[PDB]
RNA sequence: CUUUGCUCCACACAAUAUAGAUGGAUACGAAUAAGGCGUCCUUGUGGCGUCGCUGAACCAUAGCAGGCUAGCAACGGUGCACUUGGCGGAAAGGCCUUGGGUGCUUGCUGGCGAAUUGCAAUGUCAUUUUGCGUGGGGAUAAAUCAUUUGUAUACGACUUAG
RNA sequence: AUUGUUGAAAGGGAAGGGCAUUUGAUCAGGCCAGCAUCAGUUUUGGUGGCAGGAUAAAUCCAUAGGAAUGUAGCUUG
């Protein structure tokens, strides 16, 4: 009948991908690509979130899901044109990566008396849980 | 953290797991090691067991029950690499070992309990793609090690066992996020929510 | 040098169908079925559509790249082999003693004997492969004919044939005795 | 030696009666500061001229920043270096965004594929190659390719403290 | 509650040495959740308690104490030396200390 | 079968001394050029969706080291002892389950207590090992020497018999 | 020297010794700490003002010219 290859459906480097950089001055914001030096190094550019045009080894990045389009070596302010239109700031907020992110960032910055209404309300929730695990 | 810590020992390098135990154990840290036989070195099989014929011809040549002593199975081979990384002669050394066991396979009472894993000595994480690898059951058998056949019919066993708790875990796991789900949209989920829960 | 990519096109024909997961091969033909664990090198394989498989290497070295066009090969080989088949023949060759081959059965296992090479009193035997199908040709005198789905395995089993009839403490290049494979080929053609 | 700057250096014999106003010559020279520039800028002035440090003077040392420090650009670099048995010429390529970058690569190269230190290493020229026709190299040519994209096959992420309680997975 | 510490393990695990020779009057000590000398720094001056037990007892009580504190951080991966009022003994190499969070600068 | 010896259990009371408790060792297997979870159906090397980018988690967690009391709402959670049935031999000595009992409940709302350890001092809460005394059960031998044998033997040892 | 008895203690192919502390035994004549404000020496952070250079180079803006790993449009297939 059909074939069934699977596929293994990598995050290319490409221009136009998207990255979070992880290490450095500017480290958890995003950038595009914009052009490949080599295999190790690419040019990146995050207009919006202040990262400077750079030459980055990908080491020092993370590849997302997103990407745009985007000419090959386009100038900041190209870059910065295309990425808003794109609404590449807004599709990384949505994301489950994006929120987790957030969600570790927002316990950190936790008082000691939030984490004293945190444990009441957990209190709270489980009373309801498992009180309807026990019925079903 | 935890007052016993349980390695999985499959897909580990013997000397950068072996590197890892000995200084968790100088710092008091109680291990223990199982799957032993499915331990990874690298190089190809042949080189290991060549390396392993250079060690069994060492031996004190007026007698050799004198030493070195060449065990043959995987939990003593992986014994042996340790040794090495410990001051093994000292009392402080002594005790560092006495807070280790390895076993092959997974025997009571850790085949209930959970297994971590060491990634600075994952084969999966370490070696470049295409390199080659020796599995430590293998070797041992080659060199004389008697139970590979049952170490593996008692894996085979506890495995049968192992999923159809797993496949009962799965289901529970199922009606809490189930529950958990309609407990949101509550006032409590929401204000939790705000709080980073 | 690492090549960026490096890619090789499987061509699948009407009949047949290849599934492909974990590098476990698996091809289905009018012939059969024939599988192959191919969890010993890092490619990707990719379904262009129903008539066309790419398989790719990305960032490799020239030992890692000459692995590629092997996998093709080998894939390539599955799918002719459960289209059209594979059939090796084979010629005895002697001076003297007339070689006596036939098939026999030692608890049902099924071995081709070979009798009297170059006079031997020995009995020598090789078994038959699982899936080889062996066969005396009528028309030409002295002709065994292996045939089989897996070119691995029909091929394999005359070179068993072959090797077991090799000449000791004599000049080989005046005892010439033996059998040889006189044509790799197909069963349809 | 270090990261690289370029730096113009530009010396002259000192002034004689006879000669007031004696002929300036210039250098570009890669180095890690001015102390070692200078210094390399008389190493070479003595090859090629009658001059030596005690007879001259240098008359500026002016750093040479990138003109595109952000567009890639493909270089041609020529060196002469000595190996063990002799001495040869050698054309490189290297793809980067500076001069600066590029030699730090050339260095690094140069000591991974021929064991040639620092010391036994001549950069006689280097250039932006300005056409993608005039790259004679395939390790460059194949980073020129139109819409160039590629996988990072088989990640693996550093892990921060000795245990996991999961097999890692690789993927990306 | 089931917790009641007010104080961060740790471990003792040596004295200050070199290759071959010992510095008894200084012990280096692994504080839990501390991974670089950034993070130790808040954790010096504080002060440091190895509990342990006696048979006999000495002032109605079988428990005795060594104190001491943290002087300063050791390497790149969150290590501090320590300073006791008397040494540590060497026996406790892989014993538990206890980091009190006082003198307090929070 | 008499210094009431031996043992087990419960309970005190002593000593003992710790390679080092101080909320929880929180269980699939397999792969990694691939997987997990959910879902659907032609049940597949299936379709669809979703997750990862570390446990920075999850669970637990408020009360004289956690007191004494009054209600509300649920009929849930949890401890202890006791029962029901089952599964576990790799070192099982544990996992699960029935039923009722008895506490506790911070799911929610009240009342009373806490001081002077004097501005900190581990400020004592764990875990072994053994003895000793009470009460309750339970059990009622051997080995060695000496003698003896010769399948044994320098002597011990060995092998026999009484 | 060497020995007996008693008492105490340690003992996986010597014993003995140095530095340090734990434990036990023993013993003579203020003892042990905490915080604040300083001083001497030093270590590790946060943050402010200035100077230079191609009075950084860039980005950015304006403008002239260009091409290709040639965007739109167009023409064929
Ligand atoms: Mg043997
Ligand atoms: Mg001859
Ligand atoms: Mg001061």
């Amino acid at each position: 009948t059909d074939s069934i290859v699977k596929a293994s459906n990598w995050r290319l480097v490409e221009v136009g991908r998207v990255v979070l950089i992880k290490k450095g001055q500017s480290a958890g914001k995003l950038a595009a690509i914009v052009e490949i030096i080599d295999q190790k190094k690419v040019l990146i550019d995050g207009p919006k979130a202040g990262v400077p045009r750079q030459a980055i080894n990908l080491g020092q990045v993370v590849l997302t899901p997103l990407t745009f389009a985007l000419p090959r070596g386009a100038r900041t302010a190209t870059v910065s044109k295309k990425w808003a239109a794109a609404a590449v700031c807004e599709k990384w907020a949505a994301s489950s990566w994006a929120k987790k992110i957030a969600q570790r960032e927002r316990r950190a910055a936790l008082t000691d008396f939030e984490r004293f209404q945190v444990m009441v309300l957990r209190k709270q929730k489980r009373y309801t849980v498992k009180k309807a695990l026990a019925k079903a | 953290v935890e007052p016993v810590v349980v390695i999985d020992g499959k897909g580990h390098l013997v000397g950068r797991l072996a590197s890892v135990v000995a200084k968790q154990l100088l710092n008091g840290q109680k291990i223990v090691v199982v799957r032993a036989e499915e331990l990874n070195i690298s190089g190809e099989f042949f080189r290991n067991k060549l390396k392993y014929h250079d060690f069994l011809r060492k031996a004190t040549a007026f007698n050799k029950t004198r030493g070195p002593f060449h065990f043959r199975a995987p939990s003593r081979i992986f014994y042996k690499a340790l040794r090495g990384m410990v001051s093994h002669k000292t009392a402080r050394g002594k005790a560092a070992l006495e807070r280790l066991k390895v076993f092959e396979g997974i025997p009571p009472p850790y085949d209930k309990k959970k297994r971590v894993v060491v990634p600075q000595a994952l084969r999966v994480l370490r070696l470049k793609p295409g390199r080659k690898y020796t599995t430590l059951g293998k070797l041992s058998t080659s060199v004389g090690w008697k139970y590979e056949d049952v170490v593996a019919k008692l894996e085979a066993k506890r495995k049968v066992s192992s999923a159809e708790y797993y496949a009962k875990k799965r289901a529970f796991t199922k009606k809490v996020a189930s529950a958990n789900a309609t407990a949101a949209e509550s006032d409590v989920a929401k204000q939790l929510a705000a709080l980073g829960y | 040098m690492k090549y960026i990519q490096t890619e090789q096109q499987i061509e699948v024909p009407e009949g047949v169908t290849v599934s492909i997961k974990s590098r476990i091969v698996k091809v289905v033909g009018p012939r059969g079925t024939l599988t192959k664990n191919l969890k010993h090198i890092d490619v990707t394989f990719t379904k262009v559509n129903n008539q066309l498989i790419k398989v790719a290497v990305h960032n490799g070295g020239r030992k890692h790249v000459a692995a590629l066009r092997t996998v093709k090969s080998l894939v390539d080989n599955m799918i002719t082999g459960v289209t059209k088949g594979y059939k090796y023949k084979m010629r005895y060759v002697y001076a003297h003693f007339p070689i006596n081959v036939n098939i026999v059965e030692k608890d049902g296992a099924k071995f081709i004997e070979v009798r009297n090479f170059l006079g031997d009193k020995k009995i020598r035997n090789v078994p038959v492969r699982d899936g080889v199908t062996i066969e005396f040709s009528t028309n030409v005198k002295d002709e065994i004919v292996l045939s089989g789905n897996s070119v691995e395995d029909v091929s394999q089993n005359a070179a068993d044939l072959q090797q077991i009839c090799r000449v000791r403490n004599k000049d080989i290049r005046k005892f010439l005795d033996g059998i040889y494979v006189s044509h790799k080929g197909f069963i349809t053609e | 030696m270090a990261h690289f700057k370029e730096y113009q250096v530009i010396g002259r014999r000192l002034p004689t009666e006879s000669v007031p106003e004696p002929k300036l010559f210039r250098m570009r020279i890669f180095a890690s500061n001015e102390v070692i520039a200078k210094s390399r800028y008389w190493y070479f002035l003595q090859k090629l001229h009658k001059v030596k440090k005690a007879s001259g003077e240098i008359v500026s040392i002016n750093q040479i920043n990138e003109a595109h420090p952000t567009k890639v650009k493909n270089f041609g670099v020529w060196v002469r270096y000595d190996s063990r048995s002799g001495t040869h010429n050698m054309y490189k390529e290297i793809r980067d965004v500076s001069r600066v970058a590029a030699v730090e690569t050339l260095y690094q190269d140069m000591a991974a594929r021929h064991r040639a230190r620092f010391r036994s290493i001549h950069i006689l020229k280097v250039a932006e190659i300005e056409k993608t026709a005039d790259v004679k190299r395939q390790y460059v040519k194949q980073f020129l390719t139109k819409d160039l994209k590629f996988p990072l096959p088989h990640r693996v992420q550093k892990s921060t403290k000795t245990f996991s309680y999961k097999r890692p997975s690789t993927f990306y | 509650a089931e917790s009641h510490r007010l104080y961060v393990k740790g471990k003792h695990l040596s004295y200050q040495r070199s290759k071959r020779v010992n510095n008894p009057n200084v012990s280096l000590i692994k504080i839990e959740g501390v991974a670089t000398p950034q993070d130790a720094q808040f954790y010096l001056g504080k002060r440091i308690a190895y509990v342990y037990r006696a048979s006999k007892e000495v002032r109605g009580s079988k428990i005795r104490v060594m104190w001491g504190k943290v002087t300063r951080t050791h390497g790149n991966s969150g290590v501090v030396r320590a300073t006791f009022r008397n040494n540590l003994p060497a026996k406790t190499f892989g014993a538990s200390v206890r980091i009190f969070l006082y003198p307090s600068n929070i």
